[PDB]
RNA sequence: CUGACUGGGGCCUGUAGAGCACUGAUAGGGCUAGGGGGCCCACCAGCCUACCAAACCCUGUCAAACUCCGAAGGGUCCCAGGUGGAGCCUGGGAGUGAGGGCGCGAGCGAUAACGUCCGCGUCCGAGCGCGGGAACAACCGAGACCGCCAGCUAAGGCCCCCAAGUCUGGGCUAAGUGGUAAAGGAUGUGGCGCCGCGAAGACAGCCAGGAGGUUGGCUUAGAAGCAGCCAUCCUUUAAAGAGUGCGUAAUAGCUCACUGGUCGAGUGGCGCCGCGCCGAAAAUGAUCGGGGCUUAAGCCCAGCGCCGAAGCUGCGGGUCUGGG
RNA sequence: CGCCUCCUAAAAGGUAACGGAGGCGCCCAAAGGUCCCCUCAGGCGGGACGGAAAUCCGCCGGAGAGCGCAAGGGUAGAAGG
RNA sequence: CGAUCAACGGAUAAAAGUUACCCCGGGGAUAACAGGCUGAUCUCCCCCGAGCGUCCACAGCGGCGGGGAGGUUUGGCACCUCGAUGUCGGCUCGUCGCAUCCUGGGGCUGAAGAAGGUCCCAAGGGUUGGGCUGUUCGCCCAUUAAAGCGGCACGCGAGCUG
RNA sequence: UCCCCCGUGCCCAUAGCGGCGUGGAACCACCCGUUCCCAUUCCGAACACGGAAGUGAAACGCGCCAGCGCCGAUGGUACUGGGCGGGCGACCGCCUGGGAGAGUAGGUCGGUGCGGGGGA
């Protein structure tokens, strides 16, 4: 009587970090994600681990472009 | 007797039994059906008992449709062990069944034969049942 | 099902538009060469130049160069200086190259 | 034949109130109209068991209209096994897809041999004119043994009616009977335990 | 003035449900590779399959680690309401880091535990203070500053113990059911639907008849309608199944479906709903809390009144906080 | 007994049990940077040795292949060659 | 740069056993007894009617399956008791339940009679002596109307034994 | 400001597959060549250059067709936030607000911005 399971890894706290309409500053992280569930749009960069982050001060805007994917933009103020 | 030929996972969590049946609620093949009136995990042994009792009543003739399949592995710990030390071992297989499911249908047989075979079959099951005949409501689904 | 032609065009152009410059798009037919400077933010063309619109003459490479100078002269007049070159499906070479070299002679900045 | 059924109009009455007053909620539609109706449940049941989705039901609306319909859909309370709602599809002069009963004439030779006639299809989907609905479509099954079959390609269709299913769709089969002589084989039968699909490095 | 909570607006989500398009499962049928088996061949082919059966399709389904779908909600930001023993910032002092019951959602367990492990909520803990629940931390009612021989209510109650109705109207139950249980069984009772069969005389009772092929066919060791089958066909008729049940080792015999006469109006079979009956055996003396209750003092539906707490109100007082 | 992936996990995040399943303790001098070009698996048909599958040709085939290794997410308008 | 400091936030640079010769501080925060909750297992009773019984499902039986009751078994759990709730068996003394061993009353029988079988009612009384073993139990000897089975902290050690 | 074509975007299949039909003046393509620039793990197929005899066969564009694919109500239901009841339980109901998925009726052989060449 013994279990060969019992393992699991720490949760990674993924997901969107700033929702549409939120005021962000340049460098603010907007999305933590595995792969390109969201794609960087206007004024949004993407780091080696697919993290989306704002390139300028402004306002977050989401856009669903169908087969082109979902995008995150930052509209400057 | 009935059980999956293969499976992705050896053991399933238990789940719930709320609600009317999800589908299988109309007669689809034969002339008469046996409908579940209450929820249960019907075992494979019970399905086979209901089946054998129906072919035994018919002796030679008719056709039995079994419309439930036991794909759910049933687990039990070895006798006298304490709680813990992992999930029990698979000891059998059950078909989840909720009120309104047509478990069995029969065809190619007289009304008296079907009413009686389905009645005996019902006595082998751990739930209340009801015998039904194909309607236009069935045909419209 | 996309062609190697369409993938090439999508590939080089996605990279261009990511930089956010007004893009110098070049279409090369068997006979002619065409250019237009496009604002992808508004989806609007700012200025054009064609061998067909200029009814230009002989050698395709020397024609392409001259429509490049032609696009530049009209571009600077509107205030356009910096631009990103969009070879689309074509190699940076020959007629396309000539049009690029002709646009640079007119002071288009790229 | 051709049946008649009184219907009535409804607006804001909650369906549960109508059903507790013994009325059956329904809807009435085609490309031109869409109206919320109800029919007396006891009366509707008398017609529907005769006229299935096969035969025309003419609704006598209280405004004096009389519309010819097919029942397009019957929603059943899965628990109580009772109708809870009806779609009446109001017919036009144009053709229509619909289900025509099958009549299995003849006794199969396999059925004489001990077999069972499995009536896989009891109706058949068909484009036809409303002025043109046959009462049924006869099929000869007297030549089927165990285990032969018939398909919708073998269907002799009356005038003006055309298949709306793949002619390879099977419609009847004569299968072997249940047999006690099989039981002992099946009792002493052995079934090796289920295989679990291998995961990880083991695949 | 930023708070909990709330209104509007935007964005994020993959559960409930459902579905089968993916990953797997899956019964049957169709179609059809490959096998099995059967004819026919070793001259290498060919055909037959009520055999196992891949792929595909059709019908019908299943899944925490499946999803073509997908809510209610939840989270977050903005604008607004919100002045609260709200919120934010800095610092002083802690205690706690054994929880527990209950409701809902899961896992484990056995669709066990006053079981166990998380989640949301709640109460007890610390409200073993108060009313109800016979008694009883956490169920229902309700947050006890003090005093009153004043008033209104809450849950729960109003025949007596016991404060207030032996209150009113309609129905059900006869089991003391109410006042602990299941498959299942039943001419219990009441209310509904649905067939039929009947004054072209039904059902019940009484009255006859119920018959030749036929001691029949698989058949011998009996199988003669009624030990199992691969059968139900005639004939004389008002009517009659080579047969419902009983009987024989066989036979016969009774008697059914069955037709005629007799009376003279109902009769047989279903299905559904309400309330009851059985199924119901455990250990000191019994009992619904007791007494006792039957057009209830039980149950269902609809009402009017009252009783009922430390809740609320009236009156008087204390203290702290805020405002004068 | 630390670490990773999925589920349990109640559609934000997080969430336990000696609950259900798998993996890591490496590797790559290119398997890294950039520029340029290219597009799969699979099915059918055709082709010496050559086969279910070697390599060739044609047609269909949006992604079921591939991406060093678990699982998941992502991905050809490339992260694949 | 040197960590399977992998017990992976890593006590030392450096470490295994035994105690029935044991001791202290604590815990009913946690086991062994008994109780409790539960009832898987256990014991008993039913439903279904395959099939047995020459014939005949139900005299006596009851495939495969299905529903319960009890709380005497083995356990699960860890709720009072670890500033102590003494344990098996016997003896003594009873008392209760009834799923009845006998005696009384019955129905069915594949009941001729006699003797049985099976079920129902019934707890008033009764239910032996001995060999073996610590035994409970069980086997055996000789009888008997019968040699019942369970509960009472596996009844009873401020009653005895040990 | 209308019709055709050529570039280039946006919506993200109501835009796709398939079948048929259509167009070469213009434009586009195939085409004619491989000297030259450049090119093939072989091949001027591709990429590329110089051309202008031909053909709209291929491709592209533009039409028509609903067999497939795609979209898809209304109505009803499942489920449910909040509020209540019932059952020993497995579970079952009521109120209020919200409300699918499947399926049915039906829809669809695209719509639109900007520039350029041509036509009226
Ligand atoms: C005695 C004490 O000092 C304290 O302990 C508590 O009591 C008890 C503790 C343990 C106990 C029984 C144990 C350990 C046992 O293992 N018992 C089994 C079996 O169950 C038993 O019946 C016998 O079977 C044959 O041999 C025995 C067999 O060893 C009995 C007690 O009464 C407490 O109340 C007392 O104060
Ligand atoms: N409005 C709601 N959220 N209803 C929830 C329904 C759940 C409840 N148990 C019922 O079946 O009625
Ligand atoms: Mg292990
Ligand atoms: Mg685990
Ligand atoms: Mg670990
Ligand atoms: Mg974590
Ligand atoms: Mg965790
Ligand atoms: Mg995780
Ligand atoms: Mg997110
Ligand atoms: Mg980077
Ligand atoms: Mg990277
Ligand atoms: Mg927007
Ligand atoms: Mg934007
Ligand atoms: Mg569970
Ligand atoms: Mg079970
Ligand atoms: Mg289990
Ligand atoms: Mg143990
Ligand atoms: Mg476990
Ligand atoms: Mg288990
Ligand atoms: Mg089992
Ligand atoms: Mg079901
Ligand atoms: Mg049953
Ligand atoms: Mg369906
Ligand atoms: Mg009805
Ligand atoms: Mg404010
Ligand atoms: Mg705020
Ligand atoms: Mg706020
Ligand atoms: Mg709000
Ligand atoms: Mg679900
Ligand atoms: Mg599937
Ligand atoms: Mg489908
Ligand atoms: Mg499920
Ligand atoms: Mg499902
Ligand atoms: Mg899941
Ligand atoms: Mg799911
Ligand atoms: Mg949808
Ligand atoms: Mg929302
Ligand atoms: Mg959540
Ligand atoms: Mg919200
Ligand atoms: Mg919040
Ligand atoms: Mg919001
Ligand atoms: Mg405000
Ligand atoms: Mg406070
Ligand atoms: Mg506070
Ligand atoms: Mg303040
Ligand atoms: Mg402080
Ligand atoms: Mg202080
Ligand atoms: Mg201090
Ligand atoms: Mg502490
Ligand atoms: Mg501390
Ligand atoms: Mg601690
Ligand atoms: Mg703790
Ligand atoms: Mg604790
Ligand atoms: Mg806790
Ligand atoms: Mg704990
Ligand atoms: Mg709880
Ligand atoms: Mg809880
Ligand atoms: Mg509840
Ligand atoms: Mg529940
Ligand atoms: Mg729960
Ligand atoms: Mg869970
Ligand atoms: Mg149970
Ligand atoms: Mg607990
Ligand atoms: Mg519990
Ligand atoms: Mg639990
Ligand atoms: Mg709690
Ligand atoms: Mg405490
Ligand atoms: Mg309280
Ligand atoms: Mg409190
Ligand atoms: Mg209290
Ligand atoms: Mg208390
Ligand atoms: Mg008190
Ligand atoms: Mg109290
Ligand atoms: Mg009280
Ligand atoms: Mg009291
Ligand atoms: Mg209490
Ligand atoms: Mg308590
Ligand atoms: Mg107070
Ligand atoms: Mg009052
Ligand atoms: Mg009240
Ligand atoms: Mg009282
Ligand atoms: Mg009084
Ligand atoms: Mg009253
Ligand atoms: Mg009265
Ligand atoms: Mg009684
Ligand atoms: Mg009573
Ligand atoms: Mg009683
Ligand atoms: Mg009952
Ligand atoms: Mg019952
Ligand atoms: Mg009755
Ligand atoms: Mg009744
Ligand atoms: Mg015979
Ligand atoms: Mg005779
Ligand atoms: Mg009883
Ligand atoms: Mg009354
Ligand atoms: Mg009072
Ligand atoms: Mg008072
Ligand atoms: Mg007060
Ligand atoms: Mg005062
Ligand atoms: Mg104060
Ligand atoms: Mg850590
Ligand atoms: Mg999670
Ligand atoms: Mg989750
Ligand atoms: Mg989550
Ligand atoms: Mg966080
Ligand atoms: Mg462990
Ligand atoms: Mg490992
Ligand atoms: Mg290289
Ligand atoms: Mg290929
Ligand atoms: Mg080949
Ligand atoms: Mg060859
Ligand atoms: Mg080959
Ligand atoms: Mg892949
Ligand atoms: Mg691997
Ligand atoms: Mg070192
Ligand atoms: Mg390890
Ligand atoms: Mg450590
Ligand atoms: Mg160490
Ligand atoms: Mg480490
Ligand atoms: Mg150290
Ligand atoms: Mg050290
Ligand atoms: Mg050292
Ligand atoms: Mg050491
Ligand atoms: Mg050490
Ligand atoms: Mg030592
Ligand atoms: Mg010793
Ligand atoms: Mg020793
Ligand atoms: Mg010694
Ligand atoms: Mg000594
Ligand atoms: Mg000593
Ligand atoms: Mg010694
Ligand atoms: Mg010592
Ligand atoms: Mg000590
Ligand atoms: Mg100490
Ligand atoms: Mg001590
Ligand atoms: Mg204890
Ligand atoms: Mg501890
Ligand atoms: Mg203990
Ligand atoms: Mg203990
Ligand atoms: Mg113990
Ligand atoms: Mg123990
Ligand atoms: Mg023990
Ligand atoms: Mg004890
Ligand atoms: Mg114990
Ligand atoms: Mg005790
Ligand atoms: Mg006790
Ligand atoms: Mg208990
Ligand atoms: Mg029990
Ligand atoms: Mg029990
Ligand atoms: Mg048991
Ligand atoms: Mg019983
Ligand atoms: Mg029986
Ligand atoms: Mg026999
Ligand atoms: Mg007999
Ligand atoms: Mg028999
Ligand atoms: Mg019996
Ligand atoms: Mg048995
Ligand atoms: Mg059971
Ligand atoms: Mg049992
Ligand atoms: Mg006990
Ligand atoms: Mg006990
Ligand atoms: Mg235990
Ligand atoms: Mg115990
Ligand atoms: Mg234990
Ligand atoms: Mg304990
Ligand atoms: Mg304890
Ligand atoms: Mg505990
Ligand atoms: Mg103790
Ligand atoms: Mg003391
Ligand atoms: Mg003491
Ligand atoms: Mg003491
Ligand atoms: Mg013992
Ligand atoms: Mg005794
Ligand atoms: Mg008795
Ligand atoms: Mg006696
Ligand atoms: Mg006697
Ligand atoms: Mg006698
Ligand atoms: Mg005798
Ligand atoms: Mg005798
Ligand atoms: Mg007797
Ligand atoms: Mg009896
Ligand atoms: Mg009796
Ligand atoms: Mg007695
Ligand atoms: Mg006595
Ligand atoms: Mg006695
Ligand atoms: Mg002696
Ligand atoms: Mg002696
Ligand atoms: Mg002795
Ligand atoms: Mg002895
Ligand atoms: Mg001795
Ligand atoms: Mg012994
Ligand atoms: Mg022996
Ligand atoms: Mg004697
Ligand atoms: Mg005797
Ligand atoms: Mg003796
Ligand atoms: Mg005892
Ligand atoms: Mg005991
Ligand atoms: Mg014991
Ligand atoms: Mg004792
Ligand atoms: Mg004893
Ligand atoms: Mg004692
Ligand atoms: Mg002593
Ligand atoms: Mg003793
Ligand atoms: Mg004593
Ligand atoms: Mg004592
Ligand atoms: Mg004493
Ligand atoms: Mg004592
Ligand atoms: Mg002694
Ligand atoms: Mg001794
Ligand atoms: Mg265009
Ligand atoms: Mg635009
Ligand atoms: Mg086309
Ligand atoms: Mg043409
Ligand atoms: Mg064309
Ligand atoms: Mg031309
Ligand atoms: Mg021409
Ligand atoms: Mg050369
Ligand atoms: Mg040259
Ligand atoms: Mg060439
Ligand atoms: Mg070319
Ligand atoms: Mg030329
Ligand atoms: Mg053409
Ligand atoms: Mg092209
Ligand atoms: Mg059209
Ligand atoms: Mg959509
Ligand atoms: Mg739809
Ligand atoms: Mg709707
Ligand atoms: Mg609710
Ligand atoms: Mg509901
Ligand atoms: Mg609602
Ligand atoms: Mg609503
Ligand atoms: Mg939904
Ligand atoms: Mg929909
Ligand atoms: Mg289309
Ligand atoms: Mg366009
Ligand atoms: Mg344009
Ligand atoms: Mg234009
Ligand atoms: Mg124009």
């Amino acid at each position: 009587g013994s279990t060969r399971n019992g393992r699991d890894s720490q949760a990674k706290r993924l997901g969107v970090k700033r929702y549409e309409g939120q005021v962000v500053r340049a460098g603010n992280i907007l999305v933590r994600q595995r792969g390109t569930r969201f794609k960087p749009g206007k004024n949004v960069g993407m780091g080696r681990d697919f993290t989306l982050f704002a390139l300028v001060d402004g306002v977050v805007e989401f856009q669903d472009r169908g087969r082109l994917g979902r995008y995150v933009h930052v509209r400057p103020l | 007797m009935l059980m999956p030929r293969r499976m992705k996972y050896r053991k399933q969590q238990r789940g719930r039994l709320k609600g009317a049946t999800k589908g299988g609620d109309y007669v689809a093949f034969g002339d008469y059906g046996l409908v579940a009136l209450e929820p249960a995990w019907i075992t494979a042994q019970q399905i086979e008992a209901a089946r054998v009792a129906m072919v035994r009543h018919f002796r030679r003739g008719g056709k039995i449709f079994i419309r439930i399949f036991p794909d759910k592995p049933y687990t039990k710990k070895p006798l006298e062990v304490r709680m813990g030390k992992g999930k029990g071992n698979v000891e059998g297989y059950v078909a989840v069944v909720k009120p309104g499911r047509v478990m069995f249908e029969v065809a190619g047989v007289t009304e008296e034969q079907a009413m009686e075979a389905l009645r005996i079959a019902g006595h082998k099951l751990p739930i209340k049942t009801k015998i039904v005949r194909r309607d236009a409501y069935d045909e419209a689904q | 099902r996309l062609t190697a032609y369409e993938r090439r065009k999508f590939r080089v152009r996605n990279r261009i538009k990511r930089t956010g410059r007004l893009r110098l798009s070049v279409f090369r037919s068997l006979k002619h060469i065409y250019a237009q400077i496009i604002d992808d933010e508004k989806g609007v063309t700012l200025v054009s130049a064609s061998s067909l619109a200029l009814k230009l003459k002989g050698n395709k490479t020397e024609v392409a160069r001259q429509v490049g100078r032609a696009l530049a002269e009209k571009a600077l007049a509107l205030g356009i200086k910096q631009v990103a070159f969009d070879r689309g499906p074509y190699k940076y070479h020959g007629r396309v190259k000539a049009l690029a070299e002709g646009a640079r002679e007119g002071g288009l900045e790229f | 034949m051709e049946y008649r059924l009184k219907a009535y109009y409804r607006e804001g009455e909650k369906p549960s109130a109508l059903r507790r007053a013994g009325k059956l909620p329904g809807v009435m539609y085609n490309r031109h109209l869409n109206r919320k109706v109800y029919v007396d449940l006891v009366e509707f049941d008398k017609v529907f068991r005769q006229a299935s989705i096969h035969h025309v039901i003419v609704l006598e609306l209280p405004d004096g209209q009389s519309l010819p319909t097919l029942v397009r859909q019957v929603n059943l309370d899965k628990r109580r096994r009772r109708p809870e709602h009806v779609d009446f599809f109001v017919l036009s002069d144009e053709p229509v897809e619909m289900y025509v009963p099958l009549r299995f004439v003849g006794t199969p030779a396999g059925v004489r041999a001990g077999g069972v006639l499995q009536e896989i299809h009891r109706d058949i989907l068909v484009k036809v004119s409303p002025r043109n609905i046959p009462e049924f479509i006869e099929v000869d099954v007297s030549g089927l043994e165990i285990g032969d079959s018939l398909h919708a390609s073998d269907l002799k269709l009356p005038p003006g009616v055309e298949l709306a299913v793949s002619p390879e769709e099977t419609i009847a089969a004569v299968v072997p009977p249940e047999d006690v002589e099989k039981l002992a084989e099946e009792a002493a039968a052995e079934v090796a335990e289920p295989e679990v699909i291998k995961k990880g490095k083991e695949e």
